[PDB]
């Protein structure tokens, strides 16, 4: 029940056969419920000397893997009636074999809006919907349901399915793919279309404000200052900006009498507290005085 | 920002002829290509989205690939309606960019220009100003020099030749240059 | 249908700045992007901004971020433009696949003017001179419109402020300036 | 605010009646008649030109300094000179107590507590809280000790009047307008109290607005927003926990969570109806 | 609800396609416990093709209440 794959098998390729199961088996798949993978059949070779193929309620698993697994291990004409059954494998998948093409792409810090090219199955009733699927994915080494447009007329109405995502980082880098919810029917089933992944990333904006800085004075005319970078960048950071002011005394300090006794002059639950911090956070969203542009550091 | 380098500039064609325009990108566009047609009126239709993509109505004779950071606008036989400015538009981020255009033109026999000179008028003259005319007509190709205000003819729709004014000549199909004043 | 419907075009004294629209047709205004293209006369095109009408959300390219502000007025399905240089014509687009006419905006501190108009004589090639005048357009014909075969009417060009175009004919000239009244007759 | 006198923190934000948190530019609070704080605590953190916090006895202010959180503000690195009018205030080290240069913190004798007194020092009345406008007279109150009716502080909300607010005292048909103001919170009575809803186990009886109990499980109509709610979670179905009636449409898209079908159960157990309709999708 | 459902409303080749739609009774012929095992025998079950048949199943959990 747990498998998606069986590609864990990273260096699998043979199997003898030397031993079969019960029917003369040497490869035997029966009630996978998850199971959409065999190996990628593009980079992995597997070869299997003796015995055939068994497959049955395998309701992820596509026939066309089945079918390149019998191409790849030399078992293509073993097979007799019922050792892979039609009617239980793949029954429950998505074996898009046609491509839905991005129309339209639109970046905005938080959202991304994209067009689709529309498909239409045989009879288009058929259609369920549209499927668009999103993840951060910081490496391309990698839900929403979407209403079928209006179909009736087809002269200039650019009937392009499409979605505008809301929820999203900036600065971030979105695997996306689009899929064809469709009617498996009572004749030589409608596969549909699924589109390539498209990475997408959002625009950056204003960074989060510099965490715990702490200003300190070594020295008579030195001022160490140092903090911790923006809890949420929104983009690669270029520099810090730090301005400082020399702050005038205390105006009434001139004029008051310090002989008069009175002389003191300054020598100059948990988890309430956590929610506090960060609610403030989360309500975070001329003239010219002596600055730096702080570059490729934390402290100044 | 991504730079879309699109070649020829122009294009001199005959009815019939398979053509294509190529667009490089600056950077990795992923296929998120379209091309636009403008016409004479100023009017701009999209014919192809996502490289390839046929919109709707649009001619089976448009078709569009690619080959690396190379993408093509192919017209696979040439109609009278296609001699027209062509422009790619990428969309694949932030600042949409075009491609500098290529203009078709239909490509004919060489043809010298029939030039006339016209002194000013007597109208003008009673007026106190004085403008010289010479008119170069029926040429082809479109590149001339005139040895002050130019203005010229777009391609004729008839004979696919081309004309211009001076107003206060060097052609290909000739050695040294046509030569009118009174 | 989907349509674009756009203004103009505009004549616009030097230093004001004019507003021009877009009227959308046959779809849910709100549900996508409106994009603006800046064409300079036999130039290309340049891509100034975009929209979306639901949220009033907009974004600029740099080289236009002062130089134009997008607007959309939700209840009357219009976008609008608003400028702060010389002819450039303005396009709108339904995310790049529906196109609007295009808006010609034309800076010029001009006033009205009327053309003047001289006969030139001196196969056989005559022409007619229409110099002068502002603003665009002209209508010119020869023998009221009879006479249509071997002529060449050359695009008027802009010359110190006021317009000028001529005309030739190859075997009299009728020139009308509308926004003169003008309507002349040269032998 | 320079006559805000009571804050009575009958709800907190995260048990602070008082927050002043990076105000950059302040430079003193100055709430000069600022008497009483009934509930809760005081936070005043990260302001960094913020004086004259030293010279405020908060112990008059709130029963509880305890909890208060006075923390990286100016006065913490002791760049203040917090000059009072007397460089002329009560002292409470002993130290002399101020709001400003200008205003002193008001202290009254022990013998009038909370109540406030004149500048005089003759006390307000008993049923008055932190000042008032003549002595011992319960309506000259600046604010009160306990409910406010009629221009005047009173000790409980007498019947036929309702306790509202925890402060003011309001009639039957007040209440009632704010019930069909809603047809949000409908309001209703409960214990001498004109309160937002029910307690768990009563029920409006329609009528009078009176709580009265459920015999067994309280019925409960839950209209949805835009008319459908996404359960794909325990914790949105807990946001219908006690519905008896959804008035719109479910979508269950759970693909996942610990405790469930029991914890579902608890949730979504008591719907006995829909008016919309029921989808189960990727479940 | 029955009369309602039009041509494809419920699919009849995506639903229960994977499932336990047991409609026969197997009976214990024989049942046998030792402290540490329980040994049981069934009915024989053939389907029409009884080459259709991949086998038997049997499920076992400790339960202490028969609330099962
Ligand atoms: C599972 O696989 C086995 C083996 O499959 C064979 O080997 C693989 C590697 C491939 O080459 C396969 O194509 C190939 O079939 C299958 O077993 C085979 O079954 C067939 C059909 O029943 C037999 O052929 C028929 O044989 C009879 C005669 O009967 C044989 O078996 C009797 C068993 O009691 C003996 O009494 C007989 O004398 C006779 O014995 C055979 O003798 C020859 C030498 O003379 C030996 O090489 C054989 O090995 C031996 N048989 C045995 C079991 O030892 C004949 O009348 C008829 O016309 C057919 O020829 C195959 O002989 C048999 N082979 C083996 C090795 O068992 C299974 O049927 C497969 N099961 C499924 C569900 O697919
Ligand atoms: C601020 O004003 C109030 C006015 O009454 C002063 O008295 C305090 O009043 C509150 C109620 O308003 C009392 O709290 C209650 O305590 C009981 C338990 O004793 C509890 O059951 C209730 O839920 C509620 O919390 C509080 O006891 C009472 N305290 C005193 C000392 O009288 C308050 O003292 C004033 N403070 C200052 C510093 O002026
Ligand atoms: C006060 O500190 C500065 C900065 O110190 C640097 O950062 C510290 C966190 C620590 O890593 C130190 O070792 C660093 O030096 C001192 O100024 C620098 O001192 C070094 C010699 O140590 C000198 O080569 C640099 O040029 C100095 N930089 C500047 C801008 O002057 C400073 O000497 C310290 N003074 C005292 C009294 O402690
Ligand atoms: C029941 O109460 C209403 C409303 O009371 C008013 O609002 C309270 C919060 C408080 O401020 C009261 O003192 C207010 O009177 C009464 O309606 C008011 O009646 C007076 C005359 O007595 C009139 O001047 C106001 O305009 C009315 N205000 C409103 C909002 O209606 C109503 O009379 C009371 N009924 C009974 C039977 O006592
Ligand atoms: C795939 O594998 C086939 C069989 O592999 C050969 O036999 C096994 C038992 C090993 O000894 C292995 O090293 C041998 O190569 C090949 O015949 C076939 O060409 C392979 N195909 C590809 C594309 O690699
Ligand atoms: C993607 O590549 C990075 C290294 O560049 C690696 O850390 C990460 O695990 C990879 N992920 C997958 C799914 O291959
Ligand atoms: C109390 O209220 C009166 C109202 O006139 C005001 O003048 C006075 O300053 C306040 N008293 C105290 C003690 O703050
Ligand atoms: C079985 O019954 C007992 C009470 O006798 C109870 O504690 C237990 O949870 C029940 N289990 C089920 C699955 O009903």
């Amino acid at each position: 029940y747990a498998l998606v794959s069986l590609s864990f098998f990273r260096k699998l390729r043979l199997i003898r056969g030397e031993t079969l199961e019960i029917g003369n088996y040497s490869f035997y798949a029966l009630d996978n419920q998850n199971l959409r993978q065999l190996w990628d059949w593009s980079k992995h070779n597997l070869t299997i000397t003796q015995g055939k193929l068994f497959f049955h309620y395998n309701p992820k698993l596509c026939l066309s893997e089945i079918h390149k697994m019998e191409e790849v291990s030399g078992t293509k004409g073993r097979q007799e009636r019922n050792d892979i059954a039609l009617k239980t494998n793949g029954d429950q998948a998505s074996c898009e074999n046609e491509l839905l093409k991005f129309s339209y792409i639109r970046t905005s810090f938080d959202k991304i809006l994209l067009r689709w090219e529309p498909y239409w199955p045989p009879d288009f009733r058929d259609l369920l919907g549209f499927m668009l699927f999103y993840k951060e994915a910081p490496y391309q080494n990698v839900v929403v349901d979407i209403d079928p447009p209006l179909r009736s007329n087809d002269p200039k109405s650019q009937n392009h399915p499409g979605w505008l995502m809301r929820g999203l980082k900036p600065w971030t880098q979105y695997a996306i793919f689009v899929k064809t919810l469709v009617t498996f029917s009572d004749e030589r089933r409608t596969y549909g279309a699924k589109s390539d992944i498209i990475y997408v990333q959002t625009d950056a904006t204003n960074p989060s404000v510099p965490l715990d800085p702490i200003s300190v004075s070594n020295s008579s005319s030195q001022i160490i200052l140092k903090w911790k970078p923006p809890s949420d960048p929104n983009g690669n950071i270029t520099h810090y900006l730090v301005f400082w002011e020399r702050q005038a005394e205390d105006s009434e300090l001139f004029e008051l009498d310090y002989c008069l006794k009175g002389l003191k002059l300054p020598s100059r639950k948990e988890l309430e507290e956590s929610s506090f911090r960060k609610t403030f956070e989360d309500y975070l969203h001329e003239e010219h005085r002596p600055f730096e542009k702080v570059v490729n550091k934390e402290s100044l | 920002d991504i730079q879309m380098t699109q070649s020829p500039s122009s294009l001199s064609a005959s009815l019939g002829e398979r053509v294509s325009l190529t667009c490089r990108a600056s950077q990795d566009i992923g296929g998120n290509l379209y091309w636009l047609q403008q016409g004479p009126d100023g009017t701009i239709k999209r014919l192809i989205y996502a490289t390839s993509s046929l919109d709707s109505g649009v001619p089976k004779r448009f078709s569009g690939s690619r080959s690396g950071s190379d993408y093509s606008l192919t017209i696979s036989s040439l109609e009278s309606e296609d001699f027209v400015d062509y422009y790619c538009l990428q969309y694949s981020s932030s600042p949409w960019t075009f491609g500098g255009g290529t203009k078709l033109e239909i490509k004919r026999a060489d043809a010298a220009p029939t030039v006339s000179i016209f002194p000013p008028s007597s109208e003008q003259l009673t007026s106190g100003g004085a403008s010289v005319v010479c008119f170069l007509n029926n040429f082809y190709p479109k590149d001339i020099n005139v040895k002050v205000l130019n203005s010229w003819t777009d391609q004729d729709s008839k004979d696919s030749t081309y004309s211009m004014s001076s107003t206060l000549a060097t052609h290909k199909t000739s050695t040294s240059p046509i030569v009118k004043s009174f | 249908q989907v349509q674009l419907q756009q203004s103009g075009p505009e004549l616009v004294k030097p230093g004001a700045l004019v507003k021009i629209s877009c009227k959308a047709s046959g779809y849910t205004f709100t549900n996508y992007d409106i994009h603006w293209v800046k064409q300079r006369p036999g130039q290309g095109l340049e891509w100034i901004g975009w929209i979306y009408p639901g949220d009033g959300s907009t974004k600029y390219n740099e080289k236009f971020k002062g130089k134009a502000t997008l607007t959309a007025d939700k209840s009357s399905s219009t976008a609008y433009m608003h400028l702060s240089e010389k002819s450039a014509v303005y396009f709108c687009a339904r995310e790049w696949a529906y196109w609007g006419q295009g808006t010609l905006v034309t800076v010029s501190a001009a006033k009205t003017t009327a053309p003047s108009v001289y006969p030139l004589a001196p196969s056989v090639t005559l022409g007619c001179l229409v110099k002068g005048y502002f603003p665009e357009p002209v209508t010119l014909t020869w023998n009221s419109g009879s006479l249509s075969s071997g002529v060449h009417t050359f695009p008027a060009v802009l010359q110190s402020d006021l317009y000028t175009l001529s005309s030739s004919v190859t075997v009299t000239c009728n020139v009308a300036h509308p926004a003169s009244s003008t309507k002349v007759d040269k032998k | 605010f320079p006559n805000l006198t009571v804050i009575r923190g009958s709800r907190l934000f995260f048990n602070y009646a008082l927050v002043i948190f990076e105000m950059v530019h302040l430079k003193e609070l100055g709430l000069y008649n600022l008497m009483n704080i009934t509930r809760g605590s005081v936070r005043i953190e990260k302001n960094n030109e913020l004086c004259y916090l030293a010279t405020i006895d908060w112990s008059r202010i709130l029963d509880s300094v305890e909890d208060n959180h006075i923390v990286l503000n100016k006065d913490d690195n002791e760049e203040c000179g917090d000059i009072c009018p007397g460089t002329n205030c009560p002292a409470t080290q002993f130290v002399e107590r101020c709001w400003t240069h200008s205003h002193c913190q008001k202290v009254c004798p022990t013998i009038c507590k909370s109540h406030g007194c004149t500048a005089e020092g003759l006390c307000c009345h008993s049923e008055c809280l932190g000042n008032c406008s003549q002595p011992d007279d319960p309506t000259k109150c600046v604010a009160c000790r306990n409910f406010y009716l009629d221009g005047r502080c009173v000790e409980t909300c007498p019947p036929p009047y309702y306790h509202f607010q925890d402060w003011r005292c309001v009639n039957f048909s007040f209440c009632q307008d704010l019930h069909h103001k809603c047809k949000c919170h409908q309001y209703v009575i409960h214990n001498n109290k004109c309160i937002p809803e029910c307690p768990s186990g009563y029920t409006m009886n329609s009528s009078n607005l009176l709580c009265t109990p459920c015999l067994g499980p309280c019925p409960k109509v839950c209209h949805l927003l835009e008319g459908e709610k996404t359960i794909d979670s325990v914790t949105s179905a807990q946001e219908l926990r006690g519905c008896t009636v959804i008035n719109g449409s479910l979508i269950i898209n759970i693909r996942g969570g610990n405790n469930l079908a029991a914890e579902l159960e608890a949730n979504l157990g008591l719907i006995e109806e829909i008016s919309g309709y029921l989808k189960i999708r990727r479940s």
